[PDB]
């Protein structure tokens, strides 16, 4: 409903405070998000 | 001030003064005075003069293309009221 939308790079942040680490740990993350490309109006066709 | 008499202050520090030196003297100072290294034109910053940008807006390139083409499936005849 309300989109993280920073303008600015890092801006926001997914925080994650652990409380044990093991060896090789990390976070996969995943995204799904809305970005902008390009439109025009033309074509054509004759036979 | 007050002056009180018959105790009067002395009318003045008068000539029983202890001159103690003639050193009064202030020598002026004459000089030349020379400050003229080598000058090269330029010198290096990290940055001068740019007005960074703060966000940018989105941007973008285009393209279309293609061609009109069709399959089409239409409603059946029915009877016409009137008129």
């Amino acid at each position: 409903d309300k989109p993280i939308y920073t303008l600015q790079y890092g801006n926001v942040g997914f925080v994650v405070n652990p409380k044990t680490v093991n060896q090789n740990a990390r976070l996969l993350m995943g995204y799904e998000y809305f970005t902008s490309r390009t439109e025009l109006v033309n074509a054509g066709t004759i036979s | 001030a007050l002056i009180n008499p018959q105790f009067p202050y002395a009318g003045p520090v008068p000539i029983p003064g202890p001159a103690p030196t003639e050193t009064m003297p202030l020598l002026n100072y004459r000089v030349e005075g020379r400050i003229a290294g080598i000058q090269q034109a330029r010198q290096f910053m990290p940055f001068l003069q740019g007005p960074h940008r703060a966000v940018a807006e989105q941007t973008y390139h285009a393209i279309g293309t293609g061609i009109q083409m069709g399959q089409t499936f239409n409603q059946p005849l029915i009877n016409t009221q009137e008129g």
